[PDB]
Parts: C-alpha cells; structure tokens; sequence
RNA sequence: UGGCUUGUGGCAGUCAAGCGUUCAUAGCGACAUUGCUUUUUGAUUCUUCGAUGUCGGCUCUUCCUAUCAUACCGAAGCAGAAUUCGGUAAGCGUUGGAUUGUUCACCCACUAAUAGGGAACGUGAGCUGGGUUUAGACCGUCGUGAGACAGGUUAGUUUUACCCUACUGAUGAAUGUUACCGCAAUAGUAAUUGAACUUAGUACGAGAGGAACAGUUCAUUCGGAUAAUUGGUUUUUGCGGCUGUCUGAUCAGGCAUUGCCGCGAAGCUACAUCCGCUGGAUUAUGGCUGAACGCCUCUAAGUCAGAAUCCAUGCUAGAACGCGG
RNA sequence: GCGGGAGUAACUAUGACUCUCUUAAGGUAGCCAAAUGCCUCGUCAUCUAAUUAGUGACGCGCAUGAAUGGAUUAACGAGAUUCCCACUGUCCCUAUCUACUAUCUAGCGAAACCACAGCCAAGGGAACGGGCUUGGCAGAAUCAGCGGGGAAAGAAGACCCU
RNA sequence: CAGCAGGUCUCCAAGGUGAACAGCCUCUAGUUGAUAGAAUAAUGUGAUAAGGGAAGUCGGCAAAAUAGAUCCGUAACUUCG
RNA sequence: UGAAUAGGGUGAAGCCAGAGGAAACUCUGGUGGAGGCUCGUAGCGGUUUGACGUGCAAAUCGAUCGUCGAAUUUGGGUAUAG
C-alpha cells in the first residue's frame, strides 16, 4: 500500500462543471470593518492585458524603482443594477428574512431573463420582470429589522447591464452579492441609498488592495492522468502504456479512497486563485497596447485595430497585476480579499510610464 | 530585422559573434533571420 | 543569492562546452550543480553567473582532467530583464574556476552578462565583453 | 508459502568490579545475564500440486516513528565559537555521479544536509524482461559406458476485450413550486530550505576567529492561476523552387507525388507569467503563594508564564453540510 | 601413458646440484592466471570528477605441452569489447497542430460463456470473510471511464514424487 | 469445408522524362467491393519547435551527420590476387 | 528431361607495336580472352520492429533485411513406404 509524490492537485474533488458561466463563492470574503458601505464582490469581463511598464512595490529592493515589465488583467466593469435589497435576518429555525426593498426601475436586459425557459430544466412559475412591488412600506421595517437582535448579514439581488461592453446581448447576467459595512446597522442604512438603481464600483474596491481573482476557468478535456494529474511517460513507450498510470488501488486493503489517479474533467468550476494585486483603475480610456512581437497573442487592447473575439474598449475598468480566470468573452465575477496582506499603496496613482501601440501581428 | 523603432524598454537583442548587436522589432522582421531575405528586394524594411 | 533576471533551464549535466577563459581546453564538462535537487531521468540544470561544478572532458593534458568547479558564462537562451530588454549570445562556454567563484585563467574572452558579474565581484574582475 | 519458537542472534535495562590524570559509570566496561524482540540467521513437513511466475529500476495508489533535518528545552571533565550528550515532538524537507548484474562491496564532487521500520517491498490483464525453472555446442571434474557434476562458458515464447467490486468524470426524480445566492452544525485542503542587502566589527579571547537580535530582498523547487514585454508551433490563409501529363495548340489554368518541397500571422501554450499564514487549547520546563511534614518546595486548597506539530484562519459543500428570500 | 620424501650455495633470500624411496619408466621445442584457477578488490603501470575495461605486466600454474597436433600467417562477414571526432526526442521538458475513430446513430447480427450473493475495522475460525460475532457504514432510474482486489479469458501446475 | 484479407502453371511489351524492366506519367484500355450521417473527447494510431548535446533507457534499439558529376590529394603490411 | 537472368563495370593468359636498355630490366599504346570477375531486375532467401491471437490462413498481416553464370533457382514425368 505505498504512495508516490503528490503530481497535482488533489482537493479538487469532485471535479464538477460550473454550469452557470459567473462563478460563485459560498464563503465570501468578510467584511471591511473600516469602510462604512461596501459590497463582498462585483462584476467584470475578462478582455486582454498589457505590459505595464512601472516601478516596484517593494521599496527596499536591490534594483529598487527600476523598470519593470509587469501582466495585468484589464476587466470591464459595468456597475450592476438592484432588483431588491433583501433584508435577511434571523428566525429561532436560521437565516430567513422578513421583507426585500425592490427598486422602481430595473434596466432594459431584464426583458428575456426573469425566467427559467430552457429546455429539461424547471422554470419557476410566472415570477417575470417586475411590476411595482415592495419598496414603499418595506423601506422603513428594514430600521425595525436590526432591533428583532435576530439579524443577519442584509444582502442585495443584482442583474448586469450588458452592452456597453462590445458584448451585444440582452438577457442579463443574474446573482446575489452581499453588503459589507461598518456594522450590520451600516451595512443596512446606506444600503438604502443603494437600490435607487445602480450601485458603485468604487464602494467595494479601493485603489491598491488586493483583489482575489475567482472566476470560472475552462474546461480542457475529459483530461487523462498525464495532464489532469502529472504523470509522466514511460520510456520505453510501446505496447499499452504511453499515456496510462500504475496504481490507483491497493491490494491490502482492497478499498481505499479519493486520491486515486483517473481521467476526467479538468479546471471548469469556480476556482479561486489569491490576492492577485490591484495596480489602477482608469475610466474611459488610459492605456493602450499592441506591440509587433512574439510574447503572447490574440488578445490586443486599442492598437491599430482592436481586440480579437471580443470588441473594441471603451467602457470603464479596474487593472488587476495579474490573472483571472475565462478566455475571450468569458464572464466572471472579481470577489475582493478579507486577508489583505501588504499595506495599502492608496492615495496616488501608481505609475504608468509608457506603453507600446502599433499592430500586434506582422 | 527591419529598421523600425525600438522602444525604452522592449526588444530583443542577438549579440552573435563578437558582440555583434542585431535586433528584432516587427514579427515579420524576426522571420527573415531564418529564412537570411536580403534587404534588397524587401523595400520597407 | 538572486540573480534578479529569469534563469532557463536547459544547460544538463554532459556539455560539450567550449573554453570560455583563456587556460584552453575543448570539451569542458558539468557535473553536480550547486544546490542539487531532481529525480531520475532529470537532469541537473545549470545556468549563467553561477558556481557549478565541473571536471574536463576532452582536450590536452594540460587543461584536462581532475576538478577545480567552474562558471558557466553564455548560453543562446533568450531570458527576461526586469528592464524590458532581452539578450542571447552565441555559443556556451565556461570559465574553469575555483570554489568560491574566480577565474583559472587571466582574463574571460567572448561576451559576457551584466547580472553575473553583478553576482560575483570576483569574477567581474577581469570579464571580457560586456553586453 | 502461511503458522509457531527465537534455535542462530540483534538491541536495551543492567549486576559493576576494573581503567581513564585523581576517579564504578566525561569516557572506556572484565564477566555476562534478565526482560523485551523478531533484524543476523533458520530449527519444523503444522498448512498447500484441476498453478504458490523471479530480481534491480521507471511510473503512480498508505500508515507508524526503533528520529537524518526543520519548532521548543536542559546539562558536561565546553573559553565565545568550534566540540560532547540527553528530554518534549510526526505537519513538512530528505541530492548529483563512478566502480560493481546490483542496494551490499567501494570511491569521489558538492550541497543547508543527504534518516529508521512495516505494509502480498503499489508492483508483469500499468512496465523493462539486463537479474530469473527445460531444449544447438565446448571446457574442467567424475564413472567400464550410454553419460554425469552443490564447477564455469555460447544461442534459446511476457497471450487477451475486467463478469462483481475499489473507482474518476456527466445527466435524470421524492412535503406546493421556484430562475438567483449568502450561513459554517460539517467534508475536502495548502506546506519546505539557502544566499544577499545587512546586523557588527560589537560580545569574548593567547591566537586563528567573530555570537545574541533586527529590518530588507530574492533564488532553487511544488500547486493553482497563466495568454502582454518573452520562446516556438498555427495542414485554416498568403508567400519561394523542380518534374511529367491533360484541358485543341500556344497560352491561361488543374489534378498529383505528406502541408510535394522552401517561409509568416489566426487558435493554443511554455523552455513561462502571477500569487500565498488567524484565533484558541496546552506539554516538557521554569516559577508564584502555600502544604503533605515546626523548616522547606510548582499541588492536596490556591494560582500563573509556556512549543512547528496540536488547533483554526483561507477556499469547495443532500440540516446529518447547496444555506434560503 | 609422461612421480614422492629429504638435504643443500657469503647475506636478507633462494636451490643449483645431491641423496633416498617407489614404479613398467618419469616429458622437448614454445606459451600462460584461460569456454579451465579453490586462492584474489592478487601485484604493478597508465587512464578516469571514481575506472578493475581501455592496457601494462606480475609470478603466488587448485590442475599448460607437438598428429582426431604445436606453429608461420594474407584476404573476406545480418557474428564479439573499448578509446576518438561531428552529432542525436532516448531523455531533459513538454507543448502545439493533423489524419482515423472513440462520443453518437441506422440496419442486420458474433464469441467460449448458466453459484444464493456482492462494505469496512476489530474478533473467533477449514488457518488471509462483502458472506460468520459485535460495532461503524451502505437507496433506486442512467451513461461515459480505468487497471488495485476478488484473482478474469483456461489447461486436471512449470516445481515436485509415484 | 466457406459468397474467407488466400493458394494458383502462364502467354503478349507505345510516348517523353530517369541506365535497363527503378522512379516519372498518359494511351490502346478498365474500374472504387453485400450498411450510413454528424460532431470530431479521454485514449491508441502523423508532423513541427526554443535551449542543451548523451547527460536517458536492459537497449545509439530509436534518431542525427553525409550523398551526384568532374578534378585534385591520400595510410600500416602481404599468401603480389 | 523442359523453361528463365534485361541492364551495367573491370580484365590476367595469349599476341603485336613504340620509346628505352651492353643485354635484361624498364616503359608507352593497341589487339584480345579465363572469371563464386562482378552487378542489377527475373527466378529465389529471412535480420529488426509494431499491430493481431473469441481474427482473414489451425504460426496471420504492415514497415524493415539477403542472393543471382555459381556448390544457380524452378516445372513435369517416374520410382523408393515404417
């Protein structure tokens, strides 16, 4: 019953399909007991990058404030719209509500969505768009709603506005995010003024956190042990055994469990990856790219020309150093970080020094 | 290859030989150093 | 210590590597690395400013033969400046040394790094080109 | 083969006289034994002929610590530091080549450095078939001989689609219904080290030497993220050269010899890019008030400081965990 | 078919030569640690990051020797080792693109082939139990996958004795 | 035995390209079989590429260097073929 | 006893000529004949590697490798039976 080296990652057990196309996150990351109103979370569009050309964060460095070619993540943010801020609270049995405050006006993207008509699956009966529900009454019980001492962490049902990214659909992109606040007071008082319609980009991300960088990944292959673990090939590579494993049992005991080195899915769920740094963020029209060599290709912000599979920027973004998860097209869902581990490097802007712009290909 | 316009902070340097410095700079300039195309034909360049 | 670049792999032990000081040999060699760490079938990569160890392999009796560990000096490998610029050189080629990092020989001839006389003051001392 | 004992024996407690400068135990230990134990090395036909297929290694699927290295502590016949020895404690790290079939045997270059034991040593319907059960032929050694040998040599079969289960991915249905997502009663997880800037030329010393402790950065290596300044591929769509023949001929166009062969960018990716440690519970140990016991001292009343691991933070999830409006 | 025991040269060290026993009577030219050597990491030089091969000898011959023959000695090979030059997807190091199928569908239509049954940890035991004792665990409609057990596809075992 | 990827004597000899009867490619001249469409995983079946140059595996097995015509220049020793 | 090897490279022996040599050696060209000379197809042999083994032949198929005027290959007729 022996083992050999951990080739892998095992805890990405079961390796299920993450059906819906914005990624979820169960455990959000907690509040900023500091900021008075926030949210958990919020939206954006995975596009291309650049090369951020700067100088260093670390100040102490050895060739400290040097140049310094750098990945960034240029997402679109559009801010998302409310439907209702749903007020939940406590009951003695968990966490069950009482009221939500509904907004007057929706957006246009509401049209095709409220609905489940898709073929073999439920719908939900006829909870279409809205009417004009409750906001009136229900805005004012919200006060009474931190005074039952049973309350909870008050939350809010948003839907994106699509185009205005090159993106021409009209059939929105749905989720619940969660307020995050001072206090479960604060995170309900000046929540009110959140569902008038849209909300604020700028209330959950400062300039120069961190930013954790989950969104949904692709899926590769029905991936065999080769890639979806990281065996390798035997040498001799005849006969059978190219491509396959050895052991995924044992023989005393004959049962043994969820380690073992099989072929199946690959990336495909919400996964999450860390503290991808923030570097800037710019709306309208800041950077620019498109650089005629080799690096890596097919995904080119404002050259001559634009972006392949996607379309031309000219929304407002947040530049993450680093990664986050899709392709082209792909839409995914920035959580911000709890744990932010270096100091803040707020109150100025960080330097952008100068940048390339040209075709990308010949 | 061709004579475009290097950047501060951008392109490849080949310093074959005795410190013989070449460059690329488009990438269908760094293509006619396999291929040696002699800048004789190929105008632009 | 960091060498503040992008180190490549792709320099196992074997290397037919050429004489990159002037003591003259043919054929150097690589053995062990400094700062070991594989599995079998792969193989020990070395790199460029650094202090790996080395024996001779071919060449004549005077410069063959019996360890003294070496530096190894140029490789055609393209590696990533923090600074944006990028630089291959020609043909691999070590400098037999000593165990702390100096050259055997008077003076390096060919190209050499900026980095790896950055690493070592020792053998930034009598370097040949530097690109 | 499995069982049994521990024969043959390994390890420790240890009788402790000796001998190491004085000196039973810094160390070395005559003479050996008792308990444990199953390793050197085998006693036994108990249990087995409608199969009981071998060795070293590649690859991938566990658990323990008879402990090499990382956290925490104490002592010397130890000057700091080199040197010498012992306790708490299993989360993680544990090299590259040459002699030799080969770990054994035996040597070298480094490196922070290169552990112990079991598990059908994962282990031939994943894998090599060198090591490993027959059949050309020869020598040594023995017998009247055909031929033999507790001695060596030369060639000489790895077939095929997993019934049931382990088991890795993907769908379909159960207290009105239900697109859409947060609790954390719970399940799965991640992990390491060195150098350099610099501390400091300070402690302490005959002389070589050069400790406590900070702030700062980065390089080997792993996983997840990875598509821009890198490196390459791109039969899709464009560009260079040679031979024969047909379309009436010339000519203009085609089939055909891998993408004929010679050279880029869609589409993807690395030889590559980005990122990563909260509160709670306690042990060796040291004390604190004060006993058992006129003095005394950490425990019986009384009361505190305190370790990687422990344990939770950080991320995934059939109320028994996808909450529930 | 082709011998033993005993004694013996300056000096460490050796036996030319001599005596004695035994038998039918005791070997030349030339070569050696073998397809044959118990003893032996013998003993020495050179090579090698270590190098016993390459190549240089040593003498310490368990047990070399002339016709089913020693020995001179050129040409020829899908036959046997090493050093040396250029070099190599075998590997480092894996990625990418392509042909064909798997997925999925129609038709007609195989194959040897018939145990009640199908969790794990501890315990007893026809002696290594999903199956028996206790305890923890275990629902069904369905498809794609993969080589660990039960031990498949099969022949009354290859060892082993009558 | 077979409506089976088979055994099976043996006849004739055009053009231009390359010795011939290799290859190349058209004639006289003949023909794609007793099931089919669409996508085109894992895995078994083809090629390309940075850097290294033998370092890997029982195993230079596999894979690489090179190639014609014509002229120059070239090694021990013989059973003297 | 009957049938079959296209194409392509060399050439002793025999014999003559020309320059040269006391004479012989040497030395320059033509004429010419014997090949396990020799080379590539027919005829004809089997070294490596992958896929098959409930499948096409009761040892199969793909890629890969050898010989050929000599101890040459092959058909037919006819004879020899434990």
């Amino acid at each position: 019953k022996y083992e050999a080296p951990r080739h892998g990652h095992l805890g990405f057990l079961p390796r299920k399909r993450a059906a819906s196309i914005r990624a979820r996150v169960k455990a959000f990351p907690k509040d900023d007991r500091s900021k008075p109103v926030a949210l958990t979370s919020f939206l954006g569009y995975k596009a291309g990058m650049t090369t951020i050309v700067r100088d260093l964060d670390r100040p102490g460095s050895k060739f400290h404030k040097r140049e310094v070619v750098e990945a960034v993540t240029v997402v679109d943010t559009p801010p998302v719209v409310v439907v209702g801020v749903v007020g939940y609270v406590e009951t003695p049995r968990g966490l069950r509500s009482l009221t939500t405050v509904w907004a007057e006006h929706l957006s246009d993207e509401v049209k095709r969505r409220f609905y489940k008509n898709w073929y073999k699956s439920k719908k939900k009966a006829f909870t279409k768009y809205s009417a004009k529900y409750a906001q009136d009454g229900a805005g004012i019980e919200r006060e009474l709603a931190r005074i039952k001492k049973y309350a909870s962490v008050v939350r809010v049902l948003v839907h994106t506005q699509i185009r205005k990214t090159p993106l021409a659909q009209k059939k929105a992109h749905l989720a619940e995010i969660q307020l995050n606040g001072g206090s479960i007071s604060e995170k309900v008082d000046w929540a009110r003024e959140h569902f008038e319609k849209t909300v604020a980009v700028d209330s959950v991300f400062e300039q120069n956190e961190m930013i954790d960088a989950i969104a949904v990944t692709k899926g590769h292959g029905f991936e065999g042990v080769t890639h979806r673990w990281g065996t390798k090939k035997l040498p001799r590579k005849t006969h059978r055994g190219l491509r396959k494993v050895a052991c995924i049992g044992a023989w005393h005991p004959a049962h043994v469990m969820w380690s073992v080195a099989r072929a199946g899915q690959r990336g495909y769920h919400s996964r999450t990856s860390i503290n991808h740094k923030i570097y800037r963020v710019g709306k309208g029209d800041d950077e620019a790219n498109g650089a005629t060599s080799f690096d890596r290709t097919k995904k080119t912000i404002t050259p001559m020309g634009g972006f392949v599979h996607y379309g031309e920027i000219k929304n407002d973004f947040i530049m993450v150093k680093g990664c986050i998860p899709g392709n082209r097209k792909r839409i995914v869902t920035l959580r911000k970080s709890l744990y932010t581990n270096t100091s803040r490097k707020a109150l100025e802007e960080v330097s952008l020094k100068w940048i390339d712009t040209a075709s990308k290909f010949g | 290859f061709s004579g475009a316009k290097i950047y501060p902070g951008r392109g490849t340097l080949f310093v074959r030989g005795d410190s013989k410095i070449f460059r690329f700079q488009n990438s269908k300039s760094a293509s006619l150093f396999k291929q040696r195309k002699n800048p004789r034909r190929i105008a632009w360049t | 210590q960091g060498t503040k670049f992008r180190i490549s792999l792709g320099l196992p032990v074997g290397a037919i590597m050429n004489c990159a000081d002037n003591s003259g040999a043919r054929n150097l060699y690589i053995i062990a690395v400094k700062g070991s760490g594989s599995r079998l079938n792969r193989l020990p990569a070395a790199s460029l400013g650094d202090m790996v160890m080395a024996t001779v392999k071919k060449g004549k009796p005077e410069l063959r033969k019996k360890v003294m560990p070496a530096i190894v000096v140029r490789q055609a490998k393209s590696w990533r400046r923090r600074d944006g610029v990028f630089l291959y050189f020609e043909d691999n080629a070590g400098v037999i040394a000593n165990p702390k990092g100096e050259m055997k020989g008077s003076a390096i001839t060919g190209p050499v790094g900026k980095e790896c006389a950055d690493l070592w003051p020792r053998v930034a001392s009598n370097s040949g080109v530097v690109v």
